[PDB]
DNA sequence: CAGTCACGACGTTGTAGAGCGA
DNA sequence: CTGGCCGTCGCTCTACAACGTCGTGACTG
């Protein structure tokens, strides 16, 4: 007896690496109470819990934690008679493995399943929830991967005569190959069969025969691929067997219900004996795609647990104040907070905390949980490190939560724990996933890797959704530790311990434990609530379900897979393949016009007109497709021009794209599909329940973010199925019409009459002086026109009607061109960079510093009241509009207009209060991100990168590539001019940053000129536009705003005084000031 | 008509720019300060004191109402509103005025020009104008009382003095003056002497009847009286008091002058 | 009186950040 | 009887730092 493949997880275990506190031990004289224990102890791995004891990893009657689990090692913990009968389940996650027919020997598995993995085959594991709430996993046998080669290529290049040559030709490819890995592979691990297909790029290429391989292995696959006939064109060799089961069955999907039912010759499902389950379900079977059916109007989400989790780390090493790094052995895990949500109410189920130590929870926070109705924290206290992650990995594989959430745990908490795991301990984390073992359960950080846009987790059954990269993708702030989030979002101020304050705490005895626990779960509700704001999972299951990938790919994989799956399932069905790209400069084509700005403060009515989803609209109008793009003019020669084909002029080349009468673009019939599809999603939205209504939203924005990625697709250079000709005649056509409208409503609506003859209701419309409509600012698919001596209450409506009269008189019918908004005023300031109010009464700010995350909130605070000065005071709003009466050279020359006083007080204001020594830091925190690892920058000599390896000195946190750097500049003392040279007159901003924490606990004084400089500066870039776009011109006047003061220094002063020195100005009454020069004049005589 | 005027032109404007002509371009940075009496620069050059007062007989027309006023030259960090006076930058001068605006705690001044333009009708140069604020809490040290003693030497006799001090703190020098009018410095080394007068080396001067010494470590004199092309001008001793201080001027008008302070060796 | 070594400020380029627009 | 990566686009401003040059400025025979 035993499992038919081996459980690689720890069922038992009697030695291991003890690794604790020492000043745990209370009874121990001081002198033997620092760092750690560290030795290997004959025990089974004990918890403890309310003043019981436990094995870690004994599964019985009583359980400190809550299990969804049947076996354990090999034991079947079921109740007699278990045996759920399954019609529906839900699946939420899907498994490819290879399985092997010698492996599943006793396996009781039907003939047919056999027959699959008869030499070996890849078996799909659908991962679910019955409706019961029974783990349910559904094997499924007989999906083959399999890719193309041209038979006419490969005939001349092997000299096949038959598909069965091919296959020994593979095999024996495989069989003479370095590391020797594909031992007894066999002509027979392949089939190999003829069709016709056609390569997707160009509509010249012909349809021509093909092999189609089918290759059992992906590791075969993926070789053959690299290795087999480089000479030779590969199609659709990348795509995974998973993506295969997907497309091959209609209507699959890889997110949502299903039903088991009959099959081909009435076949059924069988269902797995316990000992053959390959995971930790309730319910295993096997079966073939045949024997599943999408469970359309089932609708809900099933009762999937969400593990919402957090640790926290003490260092162990001499230093107690340097930040814990995981590989030393010393620096413990001490804490883990773990929540136990229930994802289909919303509902905290459990609240564990596990503890190296003991752990008294305060009252206060055990009353203020009661009161929110929140469960009891059970704290479950260890001895030693390894007994505590134990028993959490344990948690992890015993409760199986289908989803898992933190805040950074990709970057820090989960990392830290696999490294302790694997490193300091040796435990094979392969069984730790939904798979009993040999699954992956891996985390990827960006490191030296150009190409990767983040850090990733891949744990084979348990979808990893951080709240840390949710919330940088949906609010901007300059900085995203939890508690400015909390503030941000949740409008919570919350208290969060320092990583300094940790150790203290921890050698504080119980009570004080128990408020390092207090704040663990504090940090891991806020997460929850984040979590439960977002909903992350419901629109990454909406996107996962229309891309027909799987959630995990959905959330870590890129933007091109998922118009890749798409672009696939269509290609498919037309009879085209896709070609792999063999292997692995500022940009690959031109982009999009902005037009140069009329820069100025405008305040007669501006209306803006943009253009729907333009480059969307463009492919569909256009045709626009490898498959209907040719190079060769020979290519359209039957057909003619104007009518079959556009010829268009692009990159410097003539390309022509046939019309849709001719062949219809693929991306064209994705866009019209989704389009349609998104259309009658939003008409149902409001004749829908508050429930449904989510799920509706979560799913017409899911469709909006896939058909917005279709034309970056394509201009991927190196990318999955490139097409640069597309891509650039997309921008091409969007730059021709952008110039079109300008030239359109220049000529047309030139004078009132003119417009009035189009739209009577212009007729009431008229304001005081000279008409004109001309185009003062556009960029990429949005026009600004300036609406002279026309009222801005009636504009909205009629620019309505005259972007549709534009757009039916332009543009072909997906094309459309529509009224946004009306700016009442409008700072247009340079290109891309606008502040406007909208007509109804709401500031709109683009582009500028107010909204930039880098600047600190001292300088936005008072550009913003700046901004809301000249756009919501009308005495300044006045005398900002008569600047411009003027040449911007005579206002150096002449009083500047009364109402700007108000404007200038603002900026007097803040150069009053920037050096008030009761200032409070963290309005001068500057930030950035660290875009890249700090060796792939060029520029060493940075601000952020100068603070990065001060706190990489200082073993502080370091920061993670991605994450923003906060930062001050510091005066420069003399003190600080040393340690610069001290690494190896005016210092360059790097060398004055410093980190804020620093800082604030050193003392160190923040450089007033920096940041007042920055002020004037952020305030000159803004307001260039109000002196003819001036930077030297508006330096000066708004410099000449601030109150200047001279005196000489104070021990020149003081000499000067005692030699009889008299004084002029203050310090004295005016006559005296009178009386001093009246002396003066004659001694200087 | 504005509340306060000032106007140089013709000949007047000819004086103040025949007395600025020698200053090069050294003033141009400075604080300048106005009242009933007239017009005073002062700056520090090598940390000494430096002051041109420009009195109110040298305008062709004044005024002066409000409290004094206190302006800095430099306009945006860039022009001033000296640069008008560095002769050779504006050959073409006819008039130059002054004006003022604005309440007496934040008052404005305005600096207006015209020019030849091939005739005598006084083209304004209208973008050359100027404007500058009030500073709004200025402190300055200026002279006071009366020299204790003073020596009048020309443009041979003053150098002479200039090369008569060491050129540095290293070597510290000392002024005196003996008993029946032997004025004197020496470093050591370049001792030199002239004989005061209340023919080469004779100095005539007021209250020269008293003797004294005076030593100064200051590296300055040799720097600051070259770079301010002194001509013939007189030494103006503070002796008295617990610091002495020593006012060089120069001669005419263009009485620039600068206040050397020294050891207070009793 | 002019050939001259030297100095603080200016314009220019590249990089990097970070947003804008699809 | 065991292995792999990765994988939207281009435009634009602005700050910052590095690099070279420019007008000034006291200067000597
Ligand atoms: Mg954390
Ligand atoms: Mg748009």
């Amino acid at each position: 007896t035993g499992p038919t493949q081996r459980h690689t997880y720890y069922s038992e275990c009697d030695e291991f690496r003890f690794i604790a506190p020492r000043v745990l031990d209370e009874d121990a004289p001081p002198e033997k109470r620092a760092g750690v224990h560290d030795g290997h102890l004959k025990r089974a791995p004990k918890v403890y819990c309310g003043g019981d004891e436990r094995d870690v990893l004994r599964v019985g009657s009583g359980g400190f934690w809550p299990r969804r689990s049947r076996l354990w090692g090999g034991v079947d913990h079921a109740p007699a008679g278990f045996n759920p009968t399954v019609t529906v389940f839900h699946v939420y996650d899907i498994l490819e493995n290879v399985e092997h027919a010698y492996g599943m020997r006793a396996a009781q598995f039907h003939a047919r399943f056999m027959d699959a993995i008869t030499p070996t085959g890849t078996v799909i594991t659908l991962l679910g929830l019955t409706p019961e709430g029974h783990r349910v996993a559904v094997h499924v046998y007989g999906t083959r991967q399999y890719f193309y080669m041209n038979k006419e290529e490969v005939d001349r290049h092997l000299q096949c005569r038959a598909p069965r040559d091919l296959c020994e030709r593979m095999a024996a490819a495989l069989r003479e190959s370095p590391g020797a890995s594909f031992r007894g592979i066999s002509a027979d691990h392949f089939e190999a069969e003829v069709v016709e297909r056609t390569d997707v790029y160009y509509y010249e290429t012909r349809p021509a025969l093909f092999y189609r391989v089918y290759v059992r292995s992906g590791r075969v696959l993926s070789y053959l691929c690299d290795n087999f006939c480089p000479a030779i064109k590969k199609y659709e060799g990348g795509v995974d067997a998973t993506t295969r089961f997907i497309l091959d069955n209609p209507g699959f999907v890889t997110f949502g219900w299903y039903r088991l039912k009959p099959g081909r010759n009435n076949t059924l499902a069988q269902p797995r004996a316990p000992m053959a389950f390959g995971t930790s379900s309730d319910v295993e079977f096997n079966c073939t795609a045949d024997n599943l059916a999408i469970e359309g109007g089932m609708s809900d989400l099933p009762a999937y647990k969400l593990m919402c989790f957090d640790i926290e780390c003490k260092a162990g090493g001499e230093d107690e104040l340097a930040f814990p790094v995981a590989g030393h052995p010393e620096d413990l895990v001490i804490q883990i907070s773990c929540l136990l949500y229930d994802l289909s109410t919303t509902a905290l189920e459990h609240v564990l905390l596990f503890s190296l130590g003991s752990c008294d929870l305060p009252e206060s926070h055990l009353n203020e949980l009661a009161a929110r109705g929140l469960p009891t924290p059970v704290v479950l206290e260890f001895d030693s490190e390894f007994e505590m992650l134990l028993a959490f990995m344990t948690l992890v594989k015993q409760y199986g939560p289908e989803f898992v959430t933190g805040y950074n745990i990709i970057n820090f908490d989960w990392p830290f724990l696999l490294a302790k795991l694997t490193d300091i301990y040796k435990v094979p984390l392969d069984g730790y996933g939904r798979m009993n073992g040999r699954g992956v359960f891996r985390v990827w950080d960006i490191g030296q890797s150009h190409f990767q846009k983040r850090s990733k987790i891949k744990v084979n059954g348990m979808v990893n959704i951080d709240m840390y990269g949710i919330i940088t993708d949906k609010i901007k702030l300059s900085s995203y530790k939890l508690n400015a989030v909390a503030e941000a979002v949740l409008k919570d101020k919350k208290k969060d311990l320092s990583y300094r304050d940790i150790p203290a705490y921890y050698a504080a005895g119980p009570a004080q434990r128990g408020v390092i626990g207090e704040y663990c779960i504090q940090d891991s509700l806020l997460v929850g609530q984040l979590f439960f704001k977002f909903l992350p999972h419901l629109e990454l299951s909406a996107v996962a379900r229309l891309a027909g990938i799987n959630i995990t790919r959905t959330i870590y994989d890129g933007q091109q897979i998922r118009v890749f799956t798409c672009l696939l399932r269509l290609a498919d069905q037309k009879g085209f393949i896709l070609p792999d790209t063999q292997g692995r400069r500022h940009v690959g084509y031109q982009g999009a016009r902005v037009l140069d700005p009329t820069s100025g403060f405008h305040v007669n009515p501006v209306v803006v007109f943009d253009f729907a989803s333009l480059y969307p609209s463009i492919i569909q109008a256009h045709n626009l497709c490898f498959s209907t793009l040719s190079l060769r003019a020979d290519a359209v020669a039957h057909l003619e021009a104007g009518k079959d084909y556009l010829e268009i002029e692009v990159g410097g080349r003539r390309l022509f794209f046939v019309k849709a009468h001719v062949r219809e673009s693929l991306l064209s019939i994705l866009l019209r599909d989704w389009l349609a599809m998104r259309k009658q999603i939003r008409s149902r939205i409001p004749q829908s329940s508050p429930e449904e209504a989510v799920l509706l939203d979560k799913q017409q924005a899911a469709i909006k973010v896939v058909c917005n990625s279709v034309y970056g697709f394509t201009g991927v250079q190196h990318g999955l199925l490139p097409c640069l000709h597309v891509a650039a005649t997309v921008t091409t056509i969007g730059r021709e019409m952008l110039l079109a409208t300008r030239e359109y409503v220049h000529a047309r609506w030139a004078a009132f009459e003119q417009l009035l003859a189009d739209f009577p209701e212009a007729a009431d419309m008229r304001a005081p002086g000279p008409y004109s409509m001309r185009i003062i600012y556009g960029d990429t698919d949005s026009i600004f026109v300036l609406c002279r001596g026309l009222t801005a209450a009636g504009l909205t409506a009629v620019g309505d009607k005259m972007a549709s009269h534009i757009s039916r008189a332009l543009f072909l019918p997906p094309i459309k061109l529509e009224c946004e908004k009306t700016f009442t005023k409008l700072l247009l300031i340079a290109k891309k960079k606008y502040i406007g109010v909208i007509y109804g009464g709401k500031m709109l700010i683009k582009g500028v510093d107010l909204v930039r995350k880098n600047n600190c909130a001292f300088i936005n605070r008072t550009s913003r009241a700046l901004v809301d000065l000249l756009f919501y005071d009308d005495t300044v709003s006045g005398a900002a509009a008569a600047l411009a009466e003027r040449p911007a050279e005579e206002w150096l020359a002449r009083p500047l207009p009364e109402g700007l006083q108000a404007f200038g007080a603002v900026l007097v204001d803040a150069h009053r209060r920037i050096t008030d020594p009761e200032r409070d830091i963290q309005d001068f925190v500057l930030t950035a991100e660290l875009s890249r690892h700090p060796r792939a920058y060029t520029n060493k000599r940075l601000a952020h990168l100068t603070v990065y390896y001060k706190l990489m000195a200082r073993r502080a946190q370091v920061p993670s590539i991605k994450d923003r750097i906060p930062y001050v500049i510091v005066a420069q003392t003399r003190e600080v001019e040393e340690t610069v040279a001290r690494l190896a007159r005016k210092l360059l901003v790097s060398e004055l940053a410093e980190d804020p924490a620093y800082a604030i606990a050193h003392g160190v004084a923040l450089n007033t000129d920096y940041y007042f400089s920055h002020l004037l500066g952020a305030a000159c870039v803004t307001f260039k536009a109000l002196f003819g776009n001036n930077a030297k011109i508006t330096e000066s006047l708004l410099k000449r705003f601030i109150p200047e003061v001279w005196h000489p220094p104070d021990d020149v002063a003081a000499r000067l005084r005692t030699a009889g020195f008299g004084a002029v100005g203050a310090g004295a009454t005016a006559e005296e000031t009178r009386r001093m020069l009246h002396r003066a004049f004659d001694t200087l005589a | 008509g504005a509340p306060c005027q000032v106007v140089l032109q013709g000949a007047e404007l000819n004086g103040i720019l025949q007395a600025f002509a020698p200053l090069r371009t050294s003033l141009l940075d400075s604080l300048l300060v106005m009242g009933d009496r007239g017009i005073l620069i002062h700056n520090t050059i090598f940390g000494e004191q430096v002051f041109l007062p420009l009195e109110h007989s040298q305008f062709s027309r004044y005024r002066w109402r409000g409290p004094t006023a206190a302006f800095l030259s430099l306009v945006d960090q860039k022009r001033s509103l000296l640069s008008v006076f560095r002769a050779n930058q504006y050959p073409d001068l006819r008039r130059v005025e002054l004006a003022i605006t604005g309440q007496a705690p934040f008052r404005t001044l305005v600096q207006r020009i015209w020019t030849t333009t091939s005739d005598g009708e006084a083209v304004e140069l209208a973008s050359e104008t100027l404007m500058k604020r009030e500073l709004t809490s200025f402190v300055v040290l200026v002279p006071q009382g009366t020299p204790d003693v003073q020596l009048r030497l020309t443009r041979p006799q003053l150098t002479k003095v200039l090369n008569a001090t060491g050129a540095d703190s290293a070597t510290p020098t000392t002024f005196e003056l003996g008993v029946n009018g032997k004025f004197s410095v020496f470093t050591t080394s370049t001792c030199v002497t002239f004989a005061a007068r209340e023919n080469a080396k004779t100095v005539y001067g007021e209250n020269t009847h008293r003797t004294f010494s005076v030593v100064v470590d200051d590296c300055s004199m040799r720097a600051v009286l070259r770079r301010l092309q002194v001509g013939g001008g007189t030494l103006k001793f503070f002796l008295t008091t617990p610091v002495p201080s020593l006012c060089v001027t120069a001669t005419g008008p263009n009485a620039v002058s600068a206040v050397f302070l020294l050891k207070p060796q009793k």
